């Protein structure tokens, strides 16, 4: 009786309701996405030349933070022990001009900047920049550079507003204005919080009387954005596979206690 | 991943789980709480800001099941539920 309802797909992002689960599982899904789902990211940079205005260390950080396409069809991204495969992203540039992510040349076409338009560093005339940047699989829990995106989640709820509440009409109007479902009866309006609702200060006094927010048990609204390493739906799939792999391996380790 | 047993006494097991962190540790502990025969399950983080970082679990039962069997049952639940959720996810997206 677990169900997903996909509500909205937007650039690099998705909003869905998951039902028939619970708070620990919702917490675990969010954490797994942020902390465990792996990506390729620049991890080490060998500079050969840098005549730019910036430190090696600053350029290396900017390279680390470029989202790299991560080929989930090639590498097992739910693996507990990640493939140590290293990709070389190289640059050999001379000013004048801006160096962009798109100027990086990859040893492996499957792993390169998802966005070619990210400015890295401007070079003046005569200034050279030459390096080999080494990208590897890693996890957000190790360094932010490997985190695949961002996760926002909330209880699915119904906000009940009694028509005894003066100007309840403003709350129906606000909900409609922001695309929240509203059901209207003789007694009340009911607002489904597929997004956060911001109760105007005017109505705070009515909380606990005329206005009540009721959680829908077992249902949660997730909003997920990818940085571009992975499609947002694949991020979710990988996270769920990771929980299967972890639990399976833990059972195997438990059996060794028996012995 | 590696289990290191720290302490054993009647109906009690304390252990490290190398290779894991809050994600699995919290889910495992919360799942254990579903079992009426588990009288305590909790964890703390050891070596929180170095590479030696690992969760330290304590699991206590009422004796009608061992800590080890409670742990296996909880881990199996996690596996089964993740499987079910993945199937529902694939049904929605493919």
């Amino acid at each position: 009786m677990v169900e997903f309802k996909i509500l909205e797909k937007r650039p690099d992002s998705i909003k869905f309701i998951v039902s028939g689960v619970d708070v620990p599982f919702a917490n675990a899904l969010r954490r797994t996405i942020l902390s465990e789902v792996p990506t390729f990211a620049v991890d080490e940079v060998e500079f050969l030349e840098n005549d730019s205005a910036l430190f090696d260390e600053i350029i290396a950080h900017r390279l680390a933070m470029i989202p790299l396409t991560t080929p989930h069809e090639r590498f097992s991204l739910d693996a507990l022990e990640l493939d140590d495969y290293t990709v070389t992203l190289s640059l050999e540039a001379e000013g004048p001009g801006m160096v962009y992510s798109g100027d990086l040349k990859s040893s492996d076409g499957d792993v390169k900047p998802a966005n070619p338009n990210i400015p890295i560093v401007k070079l003046a005339e005569g200034q050279r920049l030459t390096f080999n940047a080494y990208a590897r699989l890693g996890r957000g829990k190790d360094h932010a550079k490997w985190q695949p995106g961002f996760v926002y989640y909330k209880y699915l709820t119904k906000i009940h507003v009694s028509k005894d509440v003066p100007d309840w009409e403003e709350l129906k109007e606000l909900a409609e204005r922001r695309g929240l479902p509203v059901e209207e009866s003789d007694e009340e309006i009911v607002i489904t919080t597929i997004k956060a609702f911001y109760l105007p200060r005017k109505f705070e006094e009515h909380m606990g009387k005329g206005i009540r927010e009721e959680i829908v048990p077992g249902s949660f609204v997730f909003t997920v954005e990818t940085n571009g390493e992975l499609p947002v739906e694949e991020i979710v799939s990988i996270a769920l596979k990771i929980l299967m792999r972890k639990s399976d391996r833990f059972i195997n380790e438990l059996h060794k206690l028996a012995d | 991943m590696r289990i290191e047993v720290i302490r054993r006494e009647e109906n009690l097991l304390e252990f490290y789980l190398e290779g894991e962190d809050h994600t699995f540790a919290n889910l495992l502990t919360e799942t254990l709480h579903e079992n009426e025969h588990v009288t305590f399950a909790g964890y703390t983080i050891e070596h929180p800001i170095t590479m030696a970082r690992k969760p330290r679990f304590k699991v206590v039962t009422d004796g009608k099941i061992t800590p080890e069997k409670a742990l296996e049952e909880a881990a199996q639940k996690i596996f089964d539920r993740a499987r079910e959720v993945l199937e529902a996810w694939k049904a929605a997206i493919e």
